[PDB]
């Protein structure tokens, strides 16, 4: 896979020439900030502690797993999510997005972008019309009336993080 | 029952098979299922349970089963198991980390009891990306040789364009088809 | 015949069941054509197969509507009734809905049931079978009940207490209902988490209804019956090494209730059945190994 690994302290930075329809994966990755500029086809973030990823649109999937301290934004048709804690994601879906053994999880809209976004969301074949953030399935609660405890919704007075 | 009715209903059972697609999630179950019927890629979300789909190939009446390959629901796919005559098994090439997991995954999968006698056909999923295992490597990653219970056949794919997806199908019907069918 | 050939007809007959349900003047000769209508198809079902998909959707419409009457809800489930005598319950249940949200409605409706109303059988029956088809999931019936104690005091039942419950107490009816309630229980019981938590105390009461049942009075017998079709279901679509360690518990209880020697032929033929379930537990399943080698699987 074409990505980073074992690293700390590390911003890296990728360019849509070395993004563009190729496969990413993440692992092992602490205090780091990522900012991937293009329309990855797959990404997988593993084993992330304290690390801010800013990546472009995701044609297919984002998988997640044993993420803690997180600060996520990517769009995407899914997101996968596995044992992860207290993380924000500003996410996009076009589809679903989906978590286990999850939570504190707080969703929020996608508001990130780049003078090249535009010329990049042609790329994903994803529907700019499509947006079901706030409507996220949970494998662990399928209740009808009681609300899942896992995952909630960013406030407003919370939304505005710095993106440095 | 005389012998007439009986004869219809094994007839009536015959053209009738099941073909359990089973894998772990984020391999490409949905689509497939999806692009072998003609459907639209653009909008599939994960199954949170099991979908269920039937159609007619070559005169023959096709159940497929796709249950979701999460981990909370490995623990009822014996639930699927009952009459079941092809176990479509999807595996990823990009996922290189978790194959060590989709090889034990698949190997307990062939010791079950209800499993016995039925076809195997492995798709390898993501076969146009980057770092996609060839065919070869997930053959031998998984240990497909020391299989000899059931007749399994290796085959790339990539539901993204409908490719080398109508001569799996074809090769497990002729496969179900070289063996007698008979009732219990 | 070749095809569907009365579609407009019957597409028309499935939208005036909305204007057709208060008075009876016009509720029987609808079912008297539908059945007309879908008697044709009885030797040839398989005919149906590309119609009975579009008529579920509509079929289930209407008993989904909230605001649809008992007269109107009950209408539909003898029309899906119809359906499945013709062409077929296992081909036909297969087709419906079995998503997780689908398990708590469909429940709810088979608690507001009169199992003393001869007038609507026809619901009691089919909604059963909807059940079953709710216990395909791979997921746990404590996940979808989330927490109990909301509550103060009176504590909230969970599913799998309530499907059990609806189980026991339709085992024992005489309609046709007995009969969904063993579709049930070959979808219930086999499950990974029912089965931890509802196979010793179901197999104690069965046993027990096996002990205390005549095959001289007409209720003892309709429960042997039911027990009888529980445990040949259990057996069937159950594992071998989750029922082996019963089998011979169940193989005295089944020698105890004297059947070979009952003016019973249902009852000799579930013992018969049962008697081969139980022993298909002592021994593995082997493979034909004479095949691809005698013959194709078509002629
Ligand atoms: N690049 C690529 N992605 C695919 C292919 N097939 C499926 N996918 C994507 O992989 C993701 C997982 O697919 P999905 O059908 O949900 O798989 P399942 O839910 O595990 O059965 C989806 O976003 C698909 O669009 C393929 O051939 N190539
Ligand atoms: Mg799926």
């Amino acid at each position: 896979v074409c990505g980073f690994s074992n690293l700390e302290s590390q911003v890296l930075e990728k360019r849509a020439s070395e993004l563009h329809q190729r496969d990413v994966l993440l692992t092992e990755l602490s205090n780091c900030t990522v900012r991937l500029y293009g329309n990855p086809n797959t990404l997988r973030l593993t084993k992330a502690h304290s690390c801010k990823l800013l990546c472009g649109p995701v044609s297919t999937s984002v998988f997640l797993e044993d993420c803690s301290d997180c600060v996520l934004a990517v769009a995407c048709q899914q997101l996968r999510i596995h044992s992860t804690k207290d993380t924000r994601i500003f996410l996009q879906v076009t589809s679903r997005a989906i978590v286990e053994d999850c939570s504190g999880i707080q969703f929020a809209p996608y508001t990130w972008s780049y003078p090249e976004i535009d010329k990049d969301f042609e790329s994903s074949g994803l529907d700019r019309s499509k947006n079901n953030w706030n409507d996220v399935d949970d494998f662990n609660w399928l209740a009808r009336d009681m609300a899942s405890p896992n995952w909630s919704i960013l406030p407003e007075e919370e939304r505005n993080i710095q993106w440095d | 029952m005389g012998l007439l009715t009986i004869l219809k209903k094994m007839k009536q059972k015959e053209r009738e098979l099941r073909l359990l697609m089973l894998g772990l999630d984020n391999a490409g179950k949905t689509t497939i299922l999806k692009k072998f019927n003609g459907e639209d890629i653009d909008t599939i979300s994960p199954t949170l349970g099991f979908n269920i789909k039937t159609l007619e190939h070559r005169g023959f009446k096709l159940n497929i089963w796709d249950v979701g390959g999460q981990k909370s629901l490995r623990s009822y796919w014996r639930n699927y198991f009952e009459s079941t005559d092809g176990l479509i098994w999807v595996v990823d090439s990009a996922d290189r980390q978790r194959m060590q997991d989709c090889q034990r995954e698949l190997q307990s999968l062939l010791v079950e009891e209800r499993l016995a006698g039925a076809t195997l056909l492995i798709f390898a999923n993501k076969q146009d990306l980057p770092g996609a295992l060839s065919s070869n490597a997930i053959r031998e990653v998984l240990e497909l040789d020391s299989i000899r219970s059931h007749h399994w056949c290796i085959q790339g794919c990539s539901a993204v364009t409908g490719e080398n997806l109508l001569p799996g199908i074809d090769w497990l019907l002729d496969d179900i088809s070289s063996r007698i069918f008979t009732a219990d | 015949l070749e095809a569907f050939g009365e579609s407009a007809e019957t597409r028309a007959l499935l939208g005036r069941l909305r204007e057709v349900h208060g008075g009876g003047a016009e509720r029987e000769v609808a079912l008297e054509r539908f059945r007309v209508i879908m008697d044709k198809y009885q030797e040839q079902p398989h005919l149906l197969d590309p119609h009975l998909e579009w008529m579920m959707n509509l079929l289930l419409d209407i008993v989904q509507d909230q605001t649809s009457p008992a007269s109107l809800v009950h209408l539909a489930f003898k029309f899906l009734y119809i359906i499945t005598k013709v062409r077929g319950y296992k081909t036909f249940l297969r087709l419906f809905p079995h998503e997780v949200a689908d398990v708590e409605p469909v429940l709810d409706l088979v608690t507001i049931q009169n199992p003393k109303d001869h007038e609507a059988w026809e619901t009691r029956y089919m909604l059963l079978l909807w059940l079953s088809v709710t216990c395909l999931i791979p997921f746990d019936f404590s996940r979808l009940d989330g927490n109990l104690l909301t509550q103060p005091g009176q504590a909230r039942m969970s599913i799998m207490d309530r499907i059990l419950q609806i189980a026991e107490s339709y085992l024992i009816v005489s309609d046709k209902a007995r009969d969904a309630a063993a579709v049930l229980v070959s979808r219930f019981i086999t499950r990974p988490d029912v089965k931890q938590s509802k196979m010793a105390e179901f197999l104690d009461w069965s046993l027990c209804n096996l002990a205390r049942s005549s095959f001289q009075t007409m209720q003892g017998v309709i429960t042997m019956d039911g027990t009888l079709q529980a445990l040949a279901q259990i057996f069937k679509h159950g594992k071998r090494e989750d029922c082996l360690p019963y089998a011979a518990t169940v193989l005295r209880c089944l020698d105890g209730c004297r059947l070979p020697e009952s003016n019973q032929t249902l009852l000799r033929k579930l013992g018969v059945k049962l008697v081969q379930r139980l022993g298909l537990t002592f021994l593995k399943p082997k493979v034909a190994a004479w095949r691809y080698q005698r013959g194709c699987r078509s002629l």
